[PDB]
């Protein structure tokens, strides 16, 4: 919903194959596409943790009453049957809710992955680039597939095009 | 040049539900459910699993074991989980019983709901010296040992008047004491024998119907007998007989005495059942084949893969998947995006 | 210079579970649970709490009160919550009863499940004029008053044939009418007396076992008496007696008449119980000490601090914490971060 | 996860003591640390409201059946026991779920607190500062502890360094 | 100039709860609940709905139909949903019954819980040739037909000794076979007639109380009759009679034989009920008016608008709203903001 | 909470009538207000889908036991009554939870709608505008109601004020 309002591109790139989100370069070379492996691995890890959490739910067994005999205690066994059915129904609903929220969470974070990728791109591109606001940056230089690939790996240096760069704090 | 953040586009046949976007198409999912297939039953992994009450007792049925039929008395192992394979347990020998006239068939199913079941080593009542003149303990060729042609159920004593000039009697009362530990329930087996007019005269000195009443833990049961005109013998020893027995049980909680009021033809309790704990019981079938993580009433034995399962819900014990109404999926990809193109 | 946003780093010994990051270490938490400690029971804050049925009745037990024992008849206050302190309520006086031959012990436990319990002021049946010849209303020194050496339970009448040449009788039927309001259940107490052969002859004119049957709200119960050879007197007045009584109860819903069919030795109903509403009942130990927010079967009286609790789950009433399987915590700090350094 | 992708600092500052999140200054003075009290109070308040919401759940008591007597009605009392156990189990699960989602919310909101602190810092630093994108700004001026302290209180003025500022609407 | 993003300010009287902000005021909501109002009951949409067992049988009551009263025997349609309108079903004709002495009143309520109910076309027992001498099948003008002045319940046979010099009898036993399909339960109706001393002598050759015991599916019931001194006739044909009958029922699961042990006055089973499946049953009132999506015990018939409802929870069947403790709302606007002004 | 820390305006504009969120313009004309219809429709649609999801829950009916008769089986009918009550209580709680999380989501999404509107505004306003950080941009030109209206419709062009613009990729 965020990208829709912010004018982020609503389509996707079939070339982005080694991952789920990443970068595109435009201009005159045509179009290059690169998957960012950090963001993709992060998404996969969140989903994996979510899976562990959903797989961790443990519930009590439903078995027969030990004292209630067939024929002799049919009314009790009917109430017992009702209890089993209602437990199964209710826990089913609750599970459907946990999974629904999990999936809502998964689908919602996409645009946030984009926002983070924009911050990573912003720092790497340096202060000579211009921020458009729709997830796109205007550069003074050319960026063919080899440049985008250097962006995805975080090895990109604007110095290689004789442009100013931000340095990184030694931590 | 212009450089932008973007998201992939791939085939997206999988669907998941969301709260704010409805159903959405996605590139990949992790299925969370499966539908099990019907398999044979098995042992519960990490839990000894009971089938027949006394597995060492061959050719014997669970009812036979529960009544203490001759040749069919042996060890009944403890178990924390049990399979109910007979909703109407049948006998396969000994004296003809009119089963459907009481709740007796359900006796072995009651026993399996306990963890530990043992047959007492001492008799709960001295039958020879029991009220109503001295008795001889009746026997029959229908109930043979391996070292005898004749015998009778270990749980009961066929009390028949010993002396000549035997007569009709008023209703007499015996107390049945609790002879198990303070941690054990006692299951007391009792009943009555009846026959045709002449044999009734011979055996008991009365040819009229006899009356019987039991009282234990607030429950009273009353029975009146039948003289002749019995239904055909079934589930018995194969020997023709002119009479029939009716058999019942009383449950006595620890420290609770029960009573029986009886006339002629009484089958007095002897060895009683001592039972403690609880076993998790579900319906299933026999033989138990192999090990499994989970026992399920509609699918049999199964091992757990996915956390949930779809299909038919039923009682199930062990390390089991949780039933859900619908085949749920966890999204493991991105929402569908139409391919973007240049011109 | 360079200026940045940042998050603190501090000791982070606390752990909480998340959906997307698994378990994470945090600097602080708010515990949501406690494990309570075993304390004595108490009164429910905001709810009058019943212990003994009739607290004004001293040296008397709940069964004694329920049967209407002489000296033990007093006010039974209403209460919306009750403690069950006797799983097997005993008597402490009056005539020797063979308790375990019926469900009678549970009578006071049945009464406490109602909010209001009162003993009727009029008799439900005129015993002197009841079917089977005129009766004198038997009495005993085992049941002494404060202004008499002899008496009997207020709820029953020991109906003994008045005339000479008293004889055996066919089974007779009395209807027991509902004499409570349209808002009340009626609990009718009845029973029968027996003795040894000679005294049976003396009192009733028959030395044979007598038979009794009650029918109310679809439930039928049948009893046959015992002549001599009784088990030892217990839970009674301390006076030696040759006979025993068996006592039982019938529940009659409003507007439902019950019947009793009896012979000799009948203890006809007199004062009946009128009971309405419901009280929340849990197992407990007496005396009640102080007030508490919540009563718990395994922990006793307790006040509520945290919203949840861990430990042993059991029945519990009042403003109580909610049981959870695990000591949950609400994160109240940040996720762990390793200390950042310059070089 | 946001900071991990965006290259935000993954470490923390032990000096940040009066709060949970705030600011650091780098350059030549070395390193100054200041906790932002607004963000911290906001987080504390969210957690406190969350606590109230979790403490507001009310459930029915489990007590004995009033009509079912011991011994006489053991099968019923067994089913009753089963009912109590399944209720405790199910509600326990539902509560664990509510708390799980609560904690997920808090941990997830950390980076959002950082993003907000970046907007507050951006406005205060004025248009002469340069946005790096990893939560850091490059300034033309020095910022020792007293400056960072003035940033944390929102009293910071770029005018004091003869630098352009954004004004505030009346 | 300066350009900024902003959010509206409007009247915000609606309140909703949040997890992190507590209760917040909002500009708009979508109510998720309503409180229904008490309306008449109705038919279940998509489910044929049962009221009276045999709707074609006019002036007849459900108990009358269940007993097989003359003129009141017709088609009893299958239904998967049923309304319980009589908690205590009364009769409106035929022979005076002492209803409250058994569970008989509940018979039609038991039947309505099945999906399919049919009265057997053949008799389960040949009453004329039943044990205890040949019987004539008694009849009465209290039970008039449309083509006869006299008759009796189709479900029973008034077995009265045919020969002169009729006498008292020992308790005799009949087996009651299961004559329904393997998919059907059988509900067997039986009972006994009694009268005053003289008429008893005339009819049966004994003026003593007679005894009766039934046994089926582990349940035993015992009754002893009353001779004279009956309570006044009620719910009957309006004709004065000196005697009364007591009526009961036995439920026999498929393949289960039941027994009755009887003396004089036996009302032997003839036509039995064959019943299968289950109908969803709730309390309600008659007549059924119109259609509705959902039937609710406290509100009657209702259609579903909102997904949830507030008010009194009770049993309810069909396409129903889900009960909730509080009138929930889903936010459809923004949180309250005070109006912003320039100077 | 985001806006509170980021110094976003905590008040609202009564003039904003055709929607829930949008833009204000300041300076010398005084103050103009325009609702953004895209953001409003997005919010309404999210809420509507949320409504559908809450209305999709189906639970089993509670009716009488067919075999348990009044008077005869009162203890069983009591246990049955307890079962009905506990089911109603638990499912009620679970529904209250679903609704609580729904409402939490909506109120929480407000500031995200604002952030997205800032990205849309950033791109439309062009690279001559200055980003303040509190959701406000400083412009070189005048923007009266007709201009703000042009911003709301995404038809705004900085060229009309002889100012540089970001172009849009042909996609
Ligand atoms: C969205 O998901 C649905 C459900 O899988 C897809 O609909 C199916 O499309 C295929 C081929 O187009 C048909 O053969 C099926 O009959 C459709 N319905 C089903 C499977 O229920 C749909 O293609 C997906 N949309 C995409 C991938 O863009
Ligand atoms: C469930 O898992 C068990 C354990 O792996 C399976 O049984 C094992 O695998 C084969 C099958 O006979 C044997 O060689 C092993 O010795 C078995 N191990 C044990 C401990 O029994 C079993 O077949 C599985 N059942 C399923 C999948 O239904
Ligand atoms: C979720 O999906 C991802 C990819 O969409 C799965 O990761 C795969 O496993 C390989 C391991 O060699 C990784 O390198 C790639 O990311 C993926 N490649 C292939 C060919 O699948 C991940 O396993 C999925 N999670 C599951 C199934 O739980
Ligand atoms: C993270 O959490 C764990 C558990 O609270 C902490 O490890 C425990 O504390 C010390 C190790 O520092 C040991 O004495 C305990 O046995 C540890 N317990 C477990 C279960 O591991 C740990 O200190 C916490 N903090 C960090 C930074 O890891
Ligand atoms: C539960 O709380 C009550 C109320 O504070 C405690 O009882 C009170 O405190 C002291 C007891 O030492 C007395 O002086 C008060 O008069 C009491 N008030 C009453 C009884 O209304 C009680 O002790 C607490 N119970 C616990 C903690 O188990
Ligand atoms: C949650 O944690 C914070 C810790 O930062 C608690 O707030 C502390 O308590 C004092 C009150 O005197 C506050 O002024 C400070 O912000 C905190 N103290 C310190 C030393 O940082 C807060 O009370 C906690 N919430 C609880 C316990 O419910
Ligand atoms: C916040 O919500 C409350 C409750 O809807 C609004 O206050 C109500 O207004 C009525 C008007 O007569 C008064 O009874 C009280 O002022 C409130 N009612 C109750 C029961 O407290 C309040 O106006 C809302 N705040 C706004 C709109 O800013
Ligand atoms: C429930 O809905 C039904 C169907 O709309 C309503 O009955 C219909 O409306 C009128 C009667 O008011 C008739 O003209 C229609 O023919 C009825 N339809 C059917 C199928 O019978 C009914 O009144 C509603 N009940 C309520 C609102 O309580
Ligand atoms: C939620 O609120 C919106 C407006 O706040 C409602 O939609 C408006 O009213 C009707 C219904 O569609 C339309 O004619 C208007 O054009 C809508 N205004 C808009 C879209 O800005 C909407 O119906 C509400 N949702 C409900 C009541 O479920
Ligand atoms: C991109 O351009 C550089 C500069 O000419 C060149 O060295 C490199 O090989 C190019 N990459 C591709 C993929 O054409
Ligand atoms: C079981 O019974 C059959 C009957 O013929 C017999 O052949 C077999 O030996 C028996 N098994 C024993 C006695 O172990
Ligand atoms: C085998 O024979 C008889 C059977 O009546 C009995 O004593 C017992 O079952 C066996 N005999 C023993 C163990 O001495
Ligand atoms: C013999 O006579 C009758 C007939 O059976 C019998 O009841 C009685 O006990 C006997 N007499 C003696 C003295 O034992
Ligand atoms: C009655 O109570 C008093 C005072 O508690 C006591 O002294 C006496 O022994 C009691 N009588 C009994 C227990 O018989
Ligand atoms: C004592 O008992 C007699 C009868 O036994 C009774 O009439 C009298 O009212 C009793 N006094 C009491 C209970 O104070
Ligand atoms: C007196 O006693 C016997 C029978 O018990 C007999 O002489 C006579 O029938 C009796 N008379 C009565 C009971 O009036
Ligand atoms: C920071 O620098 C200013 C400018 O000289 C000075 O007045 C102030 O005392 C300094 N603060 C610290 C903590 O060094
Ligand atoms: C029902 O009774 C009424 C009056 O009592 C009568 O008009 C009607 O014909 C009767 N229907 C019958 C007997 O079927
Ligand atoms: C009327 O009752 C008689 C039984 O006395 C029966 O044979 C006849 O078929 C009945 N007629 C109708 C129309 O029900
Ligand atoms: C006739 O009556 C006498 C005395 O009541 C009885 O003993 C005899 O058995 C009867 N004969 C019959 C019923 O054939
Ligand atoms: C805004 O100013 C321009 C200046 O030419 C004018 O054309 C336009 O009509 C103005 N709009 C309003 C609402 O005054």
């Amino acid at each position: 919903f965020f990208g829709a309002i912010a004018g982020f591109l609503e389509g996707g790139w079939e070339g982005m194959i080694a991952g789920w989100h990443g970068y595109t370069s435009h201009g005159a070379h045509g179009v290059a596409v690169a998957a960012d492996l950090k963001s993709t691995q992060e998404a996969i890890n969140k989903i994996t943790k979510n899976l562990n959490s959903l797989s961790e739910l443990e519930v009590k067994n439903l078995q027969r009453l030990s004292g209630a005999m067939d024929e002799l205690h049919n009314e009790i066994l009917e109430l017992d049957e009702k209890v089993d059915d209602l437990r199964a129904d209710t826990i089913s609903s609750q599970i459907e809710l946990a999974v629904l929220l999990s999936n809502e969470g998964i689908i919602n974070s996409e645009d946030e992955h984009l926002l983070a990728l924009e911050r990573k791109l912003k720092k790497m591109l340096g202060p000579s680039a211009v921020d458009i606001g729709n997830g796109c940056f205007e550069t003074k230089h050319k960026c063919n597939q080899t440049c985008l690939d250097r962006i995805a790996a975080g090895t990109f240096n604007a110095g290689e095009f004789s442009l100013p760069t931000f340095d990184s704090l030694n931590i | 040049d212009r450089i932008c953040t973007g998201i992939t586009s791939s085939n997206s046949p999988h669907v998941v539900k969301t709260a704010t976007q409805g159903e959405v198409n996605v590139t990949g999912v992790i299925p969370l459910t499966t539908t099990p297939t019907k398999s044979h039953f098995a042992n519960l992994k990490g839990t000894k699993t009971r089938g027949k009450l006394c597995p060492t007792c061959l050719n014997c049925t669970d009812l036979d074991v529960a009544l203490g039929r001759p040749m069919c008395v042996g060890v009944t192992p403890s178990a924390k989980a049990s399979i109910l394979h007979e909703v109407r347990p049948v006998t396969s020998g000994c004296f003809p019983i009119m089963h459907d006239r009481t709740k007796i068939r359900q006796l072995p199913n009651l026993l399996r709901g306990y963890e530990k079941i043992r047959l007492s080593t001492q008799n709960v009542i001295n039958a020879e010296k029991a009220p109503g003149g001295p008795y001889r303990l009746g026997t029959s060729g229908s109930c043979p040992n391996a070292t005898s042609r004749s015998g009778f159920f270990a749980t009961m004593a066929w009390a028949v008047p010993k002396d000549n000039n035997k007569t009709a009697t008023n209703p007499l009362t015996v107390e049945v004491p609790h002879i198990c530990t303070k941690e054990e329930d006692q299951i007391t087996v009792w009943g009555f024998h009846s026959d045709d007019k002449t044999q009734m005269k011979n055996l008991y000195g009365d040819s009229n119907p006899q009356k019987f009443t039991s009282s234990a833990n607030g429950v009273t049961t009353h029975y009146v007998s039948q003289i002749g005109g019995f239904p055909d013998q079934t589930e018995d020893g194969g020997l023709p007989q002119s009479g029939r027995i009716v058999v019942d049980y009383m449950v006595q909680k620890p420290g609770k005495t029960g009573t029986i009021v009886y006339q002629r033809g009484i089958l007095l309790p002897q060895k009683v059942w001592c039972a403690s704990g609880r076993s998790k019981v579900i319906k299933g079938s026999l033989p138990l084949i192999g090990e499994a993580d989970c026992l399920h009433e509609k699918y049999g034995g199964l091992n757990k893969s996915k956390p949930y399962y779809t299909g038919e819900h039923a009682k199930a014990i062990g390390n089991c998947p949780i039933w859900v109404k619908t085949p749920l999926k966890l999204a493991n990809g991105t929402k569908y995006r139409p391919p973007a193109k240049l011109l």
